[PDB]
C-alpha cells in the first residue's frame, strides 16, 4: 500500500492510497423550442374554441 | 397465497417445480411480466437481477445466483482456478486447463509433454493427440483440457463413465448434497487407440443417442455402482469417491462465495448446479465441469423436485432429508 | 477563497435544503438569526466557510441560496421557520400554481414565465462572488417542478455561466412515499435534458433512505422530516470539504476529477454509516474498519445495487471524527482480501482519503444518536446503472400504451421527446455495460 | 387555489345541500357562517369552498341552479339554507320537464348567460381558481341538459381549468320517466368531451346498497343522498385537509386519467351506513380495506372483476397505524394483482386524514378508474336503444328543435366509449 500525497492541518488530513495501477444549445435555440411549445398550446386552444364554436 | 412466475418454460426441473407449487394450494402462478411475485423461476440469459428486491411488501426470492456464471462457464472456470487462492494453481482435483482464444503458456507444457514422452491427449471444447492440430480447430472461444487416458472401467464392458451430482445451495448459503447421483456411462467399450470415433470417449447421453445394453437409459444409479465397487474393488462408493465429491463442491462454492451471497441483500437467491465427475483408474476423482441450468434423471426428478421445494423455497415462504448437508 | 451557489428547486429541493442549511449553521456555529459568534471577521472575510455563507456589516451570515418553487405553501413554511431571518428575501421566490406533477408544464407552460425572474436574483447572489466556482442544485426527479423547471434551469446556466461547474443532489422516485404515477415519465424526460449540463450527479433514492430509517433508526413510517435529516448528514460529508480546510475535494472541479472519467457516467454511489438511532438506552461504539467495512454493504447505500457485479472508477472516503491514516489503512487492507472490489483497467485501484477531526454534527431532537467517528464513501461504480434499468423499465411499461402523454403534449410537448429522451438513457445504460462488463 | 361549486336541478340542488352540510359540520362552520370549531386542521385549507366575508363569515363559493324554484326554495328554507350568498341563487320558473332539449337548447338557453355572470363574479374574486365541480344528475332536463351547456360554456370561458362533476346515473329501480335513458346518452356525449374527471354515481347501486346491505325495503331520495354526501365528503377530502397527499384537481386528473376520454371513476365507500342508525363496533384496517374494494361498496353498478383498475385512489380517515393501512393496501395489490394493470406501475396511492366523518370513527374512500365502469354505459346504451329503435317518445325532443341524428351521434359516441374501456381490458 503506497500512500501518497499526505496533507495534514488542524482540522484533519487527506491522503491517496493505491493498491495496483492501471493495466451546448444557444440561448437562441432555448427561446425557438420554448416558443415551438407555446404555438402548438396555441394551436390546440385555437381548435378547442374553433369547434366549441360550432 | 404465495405468488410466483416462471420466465423459463424450456426448464425440465422448475417445470416440475411449477406443478408442485400449484398442487399445494397456497401458490398462485402470474404472467411472466408481473411484477408483484414472491418468487422467480428466472430465465437462464440475461436475468435482470436489477429489478428484483424492489417490490414493497413483498419478499423476493430467484431460483439463480447473480454471477454464479464464473462456475458455470468452462472459459470461466478455468480462470477462476487459476487465480483464486483457495484453490490456486495447484489445484490436486481440476485437470491442467488452458484458456485459447481463436497459448504459449500452454505450448510449454505440451513440449515438455513431449520431452517427458508421456501421455500428451488434450481435450478441447475435438480429441487430438501431439498439439497443433487441436488449434486449427478452435479456429474453423474454447478451452483445452488434458484429457484422462486412464480412466476407471466398469465390468462387464471396459465402459467409460461420468458422475453427475446435482447441490442445491440455499438462501442461507448452506450447500445441500442430493444423495442420488448417475452414472451417464458409454456402451461402447473404451478404445484408445483412436479418439477420431468418440462415441467411446464423449459420454454425453446425446451422443449415444450400442446404447442400452447393460442399463436402462445408461444410467447406472449410486444402488448399483455402490455394489459394483465392494464386489469387483473391495472398496465402497462414500469411501473411494464420496468423499472427494464432497471437498470439491465445498471448495468451488465456498471461494466464490463473498462475490454471490444474497445474506444481506434486498433479494434472496438460490440455484440448483449440476458438477460432473471423472474417476480415473486410481480411484481420484476430477471435476470436468459445473453445470448452471442443468437436467435430471426421470427416475429422479419427483423426488429432488420435491426436496427443492421443501428446502429452498417453503424455507423462505412456509406453508400452513434427501440432501446431505455439506457443512462450512 | 471561491463561492458556491446553492439552489433548491421544487418541494424535495427545498425541504432538503432547510435540512441542510440547519445543519450548516450548527456545524458552523451560525444561529437562527445569521450571527456568529465564531468569526471574528466581522462584515468580510474569505475564510472556507464563507464559500457557502456571505457576510454583512451587522455580523449576519447569509446563505448563498436560492430557494425556488412553482407553488408558495413549502417556502412559505421557510419565511416564517425557524431560520425566517438567515435569509434575504429575494433569495425565497415562488409562483401561484404548481406543474401538477407535469415535467411538461413545469419546463415550458409554468416555467417560461419565471425562467428570467430566477436567473436575476441568481445574478444578485453571483455579483456578491469574488470568485464563483458554480452551483449545487437540489431537486428530485419526480416533481414536475423538479424535473421541468430544473432542466430548463440547467440549460440556461450553461449560458450565463459557462465556466462554472454544476453538481446534482437528485431524488430517485421510490413508490413508498412518491405522489405522482407519472415520476418516470419525468424523471427520464429531466435526465436527457440536463445530462450534458451536469458535471457530477448524487443521486440518492428515497426506497433507500426509507428503508435505512425502518432498518437502523427504529421508525416504523418515515416521514420527510426523517428522511430529510439523514439526507443532510449525507450531504454535509459531501460538501465538508468545501466547508472547511483540508486538501481533499477543495473545489467542485475536483469533484469531477476525482470522481468522474467520463462525462455523461457522472454518477457516483454514495454510502453512508454508521446510522446509530438516539433511541437506542446503550451502543458499543463502531470502529474505523467497522465502519468503512459498513461502506461495502449495500443496505448502507443511497442507492440499493450490488457492486460486487459491477467495476469502480473511483473511490473516495471522507471520514468525520476520531480517524487517523494508519486505522485507514489497516482497514482497507482486511476489505480488500474478503470483498469483490474490481476497477477498470484503466484506472488504479486505490482510494482517495479525507479526514475531517470534527465528529458529525447532529441536530438537536433529531432521529440520529451521535456518534464517535464516521464515514461517507463516493464511489463511481457502474451497478448504479440498476436505478437506471429500473426507471426505464417502468418507462417502457407506460409508454407502450402512450398512457397519460396526452397531459405532457397538451402542455406544448411533442411525442417525439419521449422516444428522443429514451433514447439517450439507452445510450446510458449500454455505455455502463461496456465499461463495467 | 379555490374551486367553484355549482348544482344543477332537483337532484344537483338536493345531493349538493346535502354535501355543503356534511363538510362546513366537519369543517366547524354552523347554518350562519360562523366557525365555533376546536381544531385549526379545519381552517387551514378552508378557502378551496368558502369565501371570508365580513365579520369572520365563511360563504360557500356555490351557485345554485334550476329552472324551478321548487327544490332551490325547499334549500333555502333547509338546515343549511341560509349559509349560501343569496346572489348565487340563479333559478327560472318554467322548469324543463324531465326533457333534456329543454334544458340545453330551449330554457336552459335563455338562464345561462345569468348563470355564468354569477360564476365569473366568483372567479374574479379567486387567487387562483383551480376549477369547478357540478353536482346534477343525467335524467332530468335542468341538471342534465342545462348542467352540460353551463360546463361547454365554462370551457369556453376557462379552457385551461378543470372540470370536475358528479353526475348521477337514472336507474329504472329509481325512475322518475322513461325518457331518462335518452337524457344520459346526451349528457353523457357531453361529459366525455368537456369534464376532466367525473365520477359515476349510480342510483342503481345506491338503491342496491340501502335495499341489499342496510336493510331498507321502500329506500327514499333521502337515504340515497346519505351515500352521496359521505361519499362526496371522502372524495374530496385530500382537498379539503392538510397532509403528505396536498392535492388539487388537476393533479387528481392527471394521476388518474391516463387517457383523456376514460375519466369516469367508481366511487366507493366503507363502512356502509344508514341514516338514523349508528353502528358501535368500529372497523379494523384489515376490515376498512376488506370493504372499499368489495362491489357491494361500490357507488355504480360495476362488478369490478369484470374489468381492470387503470388507476386506484384512496382515503382513510380517523386515528390508526398508518404502517397497517400500508401493508394491508399491498396486500390488496398483491393478491389480486390481475386486476390491476401491469403497464402503470404503481397505480393505488393511497392517502390519510386523521379528521373522521361525523358519526364515524375510522372510514375508508375509494376512487377507481376501471374499465368495468363500461357495463354503466351498457346498460344505458341498452334501454337507449329498446326505445330509439321505434323513435318512441322522441316528439317531447324534435318538439324544442332537435333532429334524429344527434341522438344518432350520441349513441354512437357512447358505443365509442365503451369500446374504448374495452381496448385497455383485453391489454
Ligand atoms: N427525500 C425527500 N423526497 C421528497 C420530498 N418531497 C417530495 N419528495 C419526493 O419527490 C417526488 C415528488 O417531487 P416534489 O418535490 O414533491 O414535486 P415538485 O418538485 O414540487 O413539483 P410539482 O409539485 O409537480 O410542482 C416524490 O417521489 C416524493 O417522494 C422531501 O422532502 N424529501
Ligand atoms: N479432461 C477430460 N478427460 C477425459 N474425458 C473428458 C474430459 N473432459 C470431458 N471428457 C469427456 O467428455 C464428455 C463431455 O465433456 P463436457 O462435460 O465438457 O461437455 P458438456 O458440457 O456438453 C456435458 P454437461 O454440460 O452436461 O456437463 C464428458 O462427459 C467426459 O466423458
Ligand atoms: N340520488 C338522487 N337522485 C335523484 C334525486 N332527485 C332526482 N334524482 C334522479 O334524477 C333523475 C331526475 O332528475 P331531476 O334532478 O329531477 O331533473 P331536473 O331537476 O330537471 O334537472 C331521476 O332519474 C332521479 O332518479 C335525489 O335527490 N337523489
Ligand atoms: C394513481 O395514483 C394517484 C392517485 C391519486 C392521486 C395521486 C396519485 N397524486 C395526487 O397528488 C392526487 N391524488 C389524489 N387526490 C385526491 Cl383529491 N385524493 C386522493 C387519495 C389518494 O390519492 C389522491
Ligand atoms: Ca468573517
Ligand atoms: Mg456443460
Ligand atoms: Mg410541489
Ligand atoms: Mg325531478
Amino acid at each position: 500500500m503506497e500512500v501518497i500525497e499526505l496533507n495534514k492541518c488542524t482540522s484533519g488530513q487527506s491522503f491517496e492510497v493505491i493498491l495496483k495501477p492501471p493495466s451546448d444549445p444557444s440561448l437562441e435555440e432555448i427561446q425557438k423550442k420554448l416558443e415551438a411549445a407555446e404555438e402548438r398550446r396555441k394551436y390546440q386552444e385555437a381548435e378547442l374554441l374553433k369547434h366549441l364554436a360550432e | 397465497m404465495y405468488t410466483f412466475v416462471v420466465r423459463d418454460e424450456n426448464s425440465s426441473v422448475y417445470a416440475e417445480v411449477s406443478r408442485l407449487l400449484l398442487a399445494t394450494g397456497q401458490w398462485k402462478r402470474l404472467r411472466k411480466d408481473n411484477p408483484r411475485f414472491n418468487l422467480m423461476l428466472g430465465e437462464r440469459n440475461r436475468l435482470p437481477f436489477g429489478r428484483l428486491g424492489h417490490e414493497p411488501g413483498l419478499v423476493q426470492l430467484v431460483n439463480y445466483y447473480r454471477g454464479a456464471d464464473k462456475l458455470c462457464r468452462k472459459a470461466s472456470l478455468v480462470k477462476l482456478i487459476k487465480t483464486s487462492p483457495e484453490l490456486s494453481e495447484s489445484c490436486t482435483w481440476f485437470p491442467e486447463s488452458y484458456v485459447i482464444y481463436p497459448r504459449e503458456v500452454f505450448l510449454a507444457a505440451y513440449n515438455r509433454r513431449r520431452e517427458g514422452r508421456e501421455g500428451n491427449v488434450w481435450i478441447a471444447k475435438l480429441i487430438s493427440s501431439e498439439a497443433s492440430e487441436l488449434l486449427d480447430f478452435i479456429d474453423e472461444v474454447h478451452v483445452i483440457q488434458k484429457y484422462l487416458e486412464k480412466p476407471l472401467l466398469l465390468e462387464p464392458g471396459h465402459r467409460k463413465f461420468d458422475i453427475r451430482s446435482w447441490v442445491l445451495v440455499d438462501h442461507l448459503y448452506n450447500i445441500y448434497l442430493y444423495r442420488e447421483g448417475v452414472l451417464r456411462t458409454s456402451s461402447e467399450p473404451y478404445n484408445s487407440a483412436n479418439f477420431q470415433d468418440k462415441t467411446c470417449h464423449l459420454t454425453n447421453h446425446c451422443i449415444q443417442k450400442n446404447y442400452g445394453r447393460y442399463e436402462e437409459g445408461n444410467e447406472m444409479f449410486f444402488e448399483e455402482f455402490n455394489q459394483y465397487l465392494m464386489d469387483a474393488l473391495n472398496t465402497t462408493l462414500e469411501n473411494s469417491i464420496l468423499l472427494q465429491i464432497k471437498h470439491i463442491i465445498r471448495s468451488c462454492l465456498m471461494c466464490i462465495e463473498p462475490a454471490i451471497s444474497t445474506k444481506h441483500l434486498h433479494y434472496q437467491s438460490f440455484q440448483l448446479f449440476g458438477f460432473d465427475f471423472m474417476v480415473d483408474e486410481e480411484l481420484k476423482v476430477w471435476l470436468i465441469e459445473v453445470n448452471g441450468a442443468p437436467a435430471c434423471a426421470q427416475k429422479l426428478y419427483a423426488e429432488l423436485c420435491q426436496g427443492i421445494v421443501d428446502v429452498a423455497i417453503s424455507s423462505v415462504f412456509p406453508l400452513a432429508s434427501i440432501f446431505i448437508k455439506l457443512h462450512h | 477563497m471561491r463561492e458556491c451557489i446553492s439552489i433548491h428547486v421544487g418541494q424535495a429541493g427545498v425541504q432538503i435544503g432547510n435540512a441542510c442549511w440547519e445543519l450548516y449553521c450548527l456545524e458552523h456555529g451560525i444561529q437562527p438569526d445569521g450571527q456568529m459568534p465564531s468569526d471574528k471577521t466581522i462584515g468580510g472575510g474569505d475564510d472556507s466557510f464563507n464559500t457557502f455563507f456571505s457576510e454583512t456589516g451587522a455580523g449576519k451570515h447569509v446563505p448563498r441560496a436560492v430557494f425556488v418553487d412553482l407553488e408558495p405553501t413549502v417556502i412559505d413554511e421557510v419565511r416564517t421557520g425557524t431560520y425566517r431571518q438567515l435569509f434575504h428575501p429575494e433569495q425565497l421566490i415562488t409562483g401561484k400554481e404548481d406543474a401538477a406533477n407535469n415535467y411538461a408544464r413545469g419546463h415550458y407552460t409554468i416555467g417560461k414565465e419565471i425562467i428570467d425572474l430566477v436567473l436575476d436574483r441568481i445574478r444578485k447572489l453571483a455579483d456578491q462572488c469574488t470568485g464563483l466556482q458554480g452551483f449545487l442544485v437540489f431537486h428530485s426527479f419526480g416533481g414536475g417542478t423538479g424535473s421541468g423547471f430544473t432542466s430548463l434551469l440547467m440549460e440556461r446556466l450553461s449560458v450565463d455561466y459557462g465556466k462554472k461547474s454544476k453538481l446534482e443532489f437528485s431524488i430517485y422516485p421510490a413508490p413508498q412515499v412518491s405522489t405522482a404515477v407519472v415520476e418516470p415519465y419525468n424523471s427520464i424526460l429531466t435526465t436527457h435534458t440536463t445530462l450534458e449540463h451536469s458535471d457530477c450527479a448524487f443521486m440518492v433514492d428515497n426506497e433507500a433512505i426509507y428503508d435505512i430509517c425502518r432498518r437502523n433508526l427504529d421508525i416504523e413510517r418515515p416521514t420527510y422530516t426523517n428522511l430529510n435529516r439523514l439526507i443532510s448528514q449525507i450531504v454535509s460529508s459531501i460538501t465538508a470539504s468545501l466547508r472547511f480546510d483540508g486538501a481533499l475535494n477543495v473545489d467542485l472541479t475536483e469533484f469531477q476529477t476525482n470522481l468522474v472519467p467520463y462525462p455523461r457516467i457522472h454518477f457516483p454511489l454514495a454510502t453512508y454509516a454508521p446510522v446509530i438511532s438516539a433511541e437506542k438506552a446503550y451502543h458499543e461504539q463502531l470502529s474505523v474498519a467497522e465502519i468503512t467495512n459498513a461502506c461495502f454493504e449495500p443496505a448502507n447505500q443511497m442507492v440499493k445495487c450490488d457492486p460486487r457485479h459491477g467495476k469502480y472508477m473511483a473511490c473516495c472516503l471522507l471520514y468525520r471524527g476520531d480517524v487517523v491514516p494508519k486505522d485507514v489503512n489497516a482497514a482497507i487492507a482486511t476489505i480488500k482480501t474478503k470483498r469483490s472490489i474490481q476497477f477498470v483497467d484503466w484506472c488504479p485501484t486505490g482510494f482517495k482519503v479525507g479526514i475531517n477531526y470534527q465528529p458529525p454534527t447532529v441536530v438537536p431532537g433529531g432521529d440520529l444518536a451521535k456518534v464517535q467517528r464516521a464515514v461517507c464513501m463516493l464511489s463511481n461504480t457502474t451497478a448504479i446503472a440498476e436505478a437506471w434499468a429500473r426507471l426505464d423499465h417502468k418507462f417502457d411499461l407506460m409508454y407502450a400504451k402512450r398512457a397519460f402523454v396526452h397531459w405532457y403534449v397538451g402542455e406544448g410537448m411533442e411525442e417525439g421527446e419521449f422516444s428522443e429522451a429514451r433514447e439517450d438513457m439507452a445510450a446510458l445504460e449500454k455505455d455502463y455495460e461496456e465499461v463495467g462488463v | 387555489r379555490e374551486i367553484v361549486h355549482i348544482q344543477a336541478g332537483q337532484c344537483g340542488n338536493q345531493i349538493g345541500a346535502k354535501f355543503w352540510e356534511v363538510i362546513s359540520d366537519e369543517h366547524g362552520i354552523d347554518p350562519t357562517g360562523s366557525y365555533h370549531g376546536d381544531s385549526d386542521l379545519q381552517l387551514e385549507r378552508i378557502n378551496v369552498y368558502y369565501n371570508e366575508a365580513t365579520g369572520n363569515k365563511y360563504v360557500p363559493r356555490a351557485i345554485l341552479v334550476d329552472l324551478e324554484p321548487g327544490t332551490m326554495d325547499s334549500v333555502r328554507s333547509g338546515p343549511f339554507g341560509q349559509i349560501f350568498r343569496p346572489d348565487n341563487f340563479v333559478f327560472g320558473q318554467s322548469g324543463a320537464g324531465n326533457n333534456w332539449a329543454k334544458g340545453h337548447y330551449t330554457e336552459g338557453a335563455e338562464l345561462v348567460d345569468s348563470v355564468l355572470d354569477v360564476v365569473r363574479k366568483e372567479s374574479e374574486s379567486c387567487d387562483c381558481l383551480q376549477g369547478f365541480q357540478l353536482t346534477h344528475s343525467l335524467g332530468g332536463g335542468t341538471g342534465s341538459g342545462m348542467g352540460t351547456l353551463l360546463i361547454s360554456k365554462i370551457r369556453e370561458e376557462y379552457p385551461d381549468r378543470i372540470m370536475n362533476t358528479f353526475s348521477v346515473m337514472p336507474s329504472p329501480k329509481v325512475s322518475d320517466t322513461v325518457v331518462e335513458p335518452y337524457n344520459a346518452t346526451l349528457s353523457v356525449h357531453q361529459l366525455v368531451e368537456n369534464t376532466d374527471e367525473t365520477y359515476c354515481i349510480d342510483n342503481e347501486a345506491l338503491y342496491d346498497i340501502c335495499f341489499r346491505t342496510l336493510k331498507l325495503t321502500t329506500p327514499t331520495y333521502g337515504d340515497l343522498n346519505h351515500l352521496v354526501s359521505a361519499t362526496m365528503s371522502g372524495v374530496t377530502t385530500c382537498l379539503r385537509f392538510p397532509g403528505q397527499l396536498n392535492a388539487d384537481l388537476r393533479k387528481l386528473a392527471v394521476n388518474m386519467v391516463p387517457f383523456p376520454r376514460l375519466h369516469f371513476f367508481m366511487p366507493g365507500f366503507a363502512p356502509l351506513t344508514s341514516r338514523g342508525s349508528q353502528q358501535y363496533r368500529a372497523l379494523t384496517v384489515p376490515e376498512l380495506t376488506q370493504q372499499m374494494f368489495d362491489s357491494k361498496n361500490m357507488m355504480a353498478a360495476c362488478d369490478p372483476r369484470h374489468g381492470r383498475y387503470l388507476t386506484v385512489a384512496a382515503i382513510f380517515r380517523g386515528r390508526m397505524s398508518m404502517k397497517e393501512v400500508d401493508e394491508q393496501m399491498l396486500n390488496v395489490q398483491n393478491k389480486n394483482s390481475s386486476y390491476f394493470v401491469e403497464w402503470i406501475p404503481n397505480n393505488v396511492k393511497t392517502a390519510v386524514c386523521d379528521i373522521p366523518p361525523r358519526g364515524l370513527k375510522m372510514s375508508a374512500t375509494f376512487i377507481g378508474n376501471s374499465t368495468a365502469i363500461q357495463e354503466l354505459f351498457k346498460r344505458i346504451s341498452e334501454q337507449f336503444t329498446a326505445m330509439f329503435r321505434r323513435k318512441a317518445f322522441l316528439h317531447w325532443y324534435t318538439g324544442e328543435g332537435m333532429d334524429e341524428m344527434e341522438f344518432t351521434e350520441a349513441e354512437s359516441n357512447m358505443n365509442d366509449l365503451v369500446s374504448e374501456y374495452q381496448q385497455y381490458q383485453d391489454a
